[PDB]
Parts: structure tokens; sequence; C-alpha cells
């Protein structure tokens, strides 16, 4: 049961303050440093900065976020901590601490060894101006333009909400072969959108009711959407 | 600053094959000093290797790390299905900040599959929000790469969509991917043809899925 336990997810406005905690379990806090790494969307990892923790605990922190980063250890509640001040939408990232023996201690068998090799469970942080809101649900109707022979496309426009996620299903879950939910979009707005489809047969169109039905918890908003052929 | 560099790029390779990684850096490291991870969308890293050849414990022997100086190789001798993921170099230390490599994804190949593609204009509902939104549908395709254009009455559009793709299917290997163009709803009244084309090495030229806004 060694492991490194974090803090939940927030959403914080930009220009605040956020504290990120982990707390380790499982074996000697101060044998070991700990790192904070993080990873934006669409970004590969950067770290960010360590704790000397057995070593006095300073931190050193990486160039970028130098200025408005603080980290500190607790020893006696084994705890270590990331704060990051003036909180920007290029923030926006899921947060991690890990530990590393980082050169510092001889290791049985080991040495003075480097890895990362305990990781946290990670912490989101939602940098944003957005207040919650749920989402906007639009059909994706099956017409000419979505009939692919014998095959017809559908879907759902789950537009406008916040913060993440939405779930989707179709058709209370009977509906599974075939459907496709991407990813959400952030948009300039700072509203999250995203799109669910599915492909049926085109004969289908006029005999099976499609239903999509979507739940987005932050904000108590539970949406169900008939998708129908375009009338003509 | 060191500089970690990755090849390839992306694999794309078959469960039970052999794969190989490269990670290249721009000055000579200690073997103390290079590592590996796994990385899987969602999911905290996973160390596989440490001092440039080292397991950690639990880690499958299947993974193993050599090198030196400069030139570094991450090799999994029989693919598994869990083992397609982001592998990450990385110099680990014992100086800082720490830099991870820029990541080699390792995909499950698959024979070449062209986009079926389906375009969505907005919903009467919609457009009584003010805003219109079109959607270009590229359905189960292969490989991940595919260019989308948009253009509104002949007019290449700029800066107004936004693409989403998902991960691979776990039955088909495939991709699919959705472009979104939002548009004012006067801007959408004011124009006609609204047209999605469609590049992937799938298709022997690219294909251009339209409507014309008020027909049936």
């Amino acid at each position: 049961q060694v492991r490194l336990v974090q803090s939940g997810g927030q959403v914080k406005k930009p220009g605040a303050s956020v504290t990120v905690s982990c707390e380790a379990d499982g074996y000697d806090f101060p044998d070991y440093y700990i790192h904070w790494v993080r990873q934006a969307p669409g970004r590969g990892p950067e770290w960010l900065g360590l704790i000397k923790v057995g070593h006095g605990g300073a931190a050193i922190y990486a160039p970028n976020l130098r200025g408005r980063v603080s980290m500190t250890r607790d020893i006696h509640t084994t705890t270590a901590y990331m704060t990051l001040q003036r909180l920007t939408l290029d923030d926006t990232a899921t947060y991690y601490c890990s530990r590393d023996n980082f050169g510092t201690r001889p290791v049985p068998g080991r040495g003075y060894y480097y890895g990362m090799d305990v990781w946290g469970q990670g912490t989101t942080i939602i940098v944003s101006s957005a207040s919650t809101k749920g989402p906007s649900v639009f059909p994706l109707a099956p017409s000419s333009k979505s009939t692919s022979g014998g095959t017809a496309a559908l879907g759902c426009l789950v537009k406008d909400y916040f913060p993440e996620p939405v779930t989707v299903s179709w058709n209370s879950g009977a509906l599974t072969s075939g459907v496709h939910t991407f990813p959400a979009v952030l948009q300039s707005s700072g509203l999250y959108s995203l799109s669910s489809v599915v492909t049926v047969p085109s004969s289908s169109l006029g005999t099976q009711t499609y239903i999509c039905n979507v739940n987005h918890k932050p904000s108590n908003t539970k949406v169900d959407k008939r998708v129908e052929p375009k009338s003509c | 600053e060191i500089v970690l560099t990755q090849s390839p790029g992306v694999l794309s390779l078959s469960p039970g094959e052999r794969a190989s990684l490269s990670c290249r850096a721009s000055h000579g490291l200690d073997t103390s000093h290079l590592a590996w991870f796994q990385h899987k969308p969602g999911q905290p890293p996973r160390l596989l290797i440490y001092g440039t050849s080292s397991r950690p414990p639990g880690i499958p022997d299947r993974f193993r790390g050599s090198g030196s100086g400069t030139d570094f190789t991450l090799t999994i001798t029989k693919l598994e299905p869990e083992d397609f993921a982001v592998y990450y170099c990385q110099n680990s230390g014992g100086g800082t900040p720490l830099i991870f490599g820029p990541g080699t994804k390792v995909n499950i190949k698959r024979t070449v599959a062209a986009p079926s593609v389906f375009i969505f204009p907005p919903s009467d509902e919609q457009l009584k929000s003010g805003t219109a939104s079109v959607v270009c549908l590229l359905n189960n395709f292969y490989p991940r790469e595919a260019k989308v254009q948009w253009k509104v009455d002949n007019a290449l559009q700029s800066g107004n969509s936004q693409e989403s793709v998902t991960e691979q299917d776990s039955k088909d290997s495939t991709y699919s991917l959705s472009s979104t163009l939002t548009l004012s709803k006067a801007d959408y009244e004011k124009h006609k043809v609204y047209a999605c084309e469609v590049t992937h090495q799938g298709l022997s030229s690219p294909v251009t899925k339209s409507f014309n806004r008020g027909e049936c």
C-alpha cells in the first residue's frame, strides 16, 4: 500500500491561487523527494519542481512557473503541497506528484538511483471565468447528406456546457454498436461542446426511435433528445 | 538545456510483434540519468525503466532498456494489448529541470481504411439561439492523419472550426473525427453552399460532402 493520494479537482478563476496536496502512505516519507509534474490538454508532461524531503525541505522550481509557485512538505503529516498563484487559462491541466530517491539515499541493491516510481492519481485544475451551465442538446439529423448507401449517420450536438464532463448514451444503453462520443472541445466562449454520433441502417430510420441520453451532473441537467429524420 | 528526440514519432504494430523505440540526447548522459515511462490518456505515468536498463519491481521483463551516451533504446519484445500507449524517455537527474522527450505513440496496425464522410446542417432549433453549428463527420478510418477544409460559397473558412478525434476503436482499430464550423445565424443565412472537403490516404482524391441551405 505504497501510495500517494492527491486532493480533489477544482475550478478556479483566472488570477486566483490553488493549493494541491499529496499525502504519502505506506513508506518512509523522509526517504524520498517529491516532484510535481503537469500535463495540459494536447501537450506532453512538464516537470514543475521538486521538494527536497529528508534534506531540509527546500524546493527547486522549473523556470516557466518560477515567481508564482510554491512547494512545501509537512514531515508530521507526511504530506507535500504545491501552490500556484495568479492562475491563467494556460494552467488548466492535470497535476501529479511523484516520489523519487533522486540520487539521495543508498537504497540497498539499487544505489543512489533516480526514478519517479510512485505517482499520485492526479488533480485536475480548470482555470476559467465561466459559470456552471448545462448543455443545449441539438439533433444531428439523418438525411441524404448523411447516408452511405445502406448506412445513415445521426447524432447529438451537446453544446455550451461547463465544466466537464457530460456522459452520453443512446436508447438508454440499448444502442452501443457504431456509437462514437467525441472528446469535448473548449470553445472560444469558454464553454465546452461535444458531439456523439452513431451509424445505423438507413432502412431503420422509419421504424427505430433514436434518443441520446445526456447527463451533466455539475449543473443537475439531464436530457433525453429524440433524433428524427429531416422533415420532407 | 538538454534536448531529447524520440523516433519513431509513431509506431504502428500488431500484438505479438517486437517494438523498438529510440531516444536521442543532445549531449551525453550518465546511464544513471535516463528513464522511460508509459502513459495512457487520463492515467498517471508509469515508470518502466530507470538508470537506462533497470526495471522497477513489477515491470514485465518484455520491457528492456539499453544504450549509453546520446543513444538509448526501449525494446518491447512482444507487444501485449495493454502495451499500445505513449512512451516517454526522460533525463531523470541529477540537475534540473528534468526533461521529458516528445514521446512515441505505439498504435495498433491495420489496413488503410478511407473515412465515410457525413455532413450535418444546423437544426432549426439551434438557429433560434443566434448561432449555427455545421458538423462534418469522418467515420471509421485508418490511419489517424486526416485533413478537413471548410468552404462556404467556395470561400475557405479560417479560425472558426474545431476538431475532435476518438481513440483507436477497440474492435476495428479505426478512428473517427468530427469538425465543427461555428457561424452566426446572420452569416449562415447569407450563404448557400456548405462544404466539408476531406483528404485521407485511403481516398484516391479528396472527397467533398456538401448541402445547400434551405434544401430538404
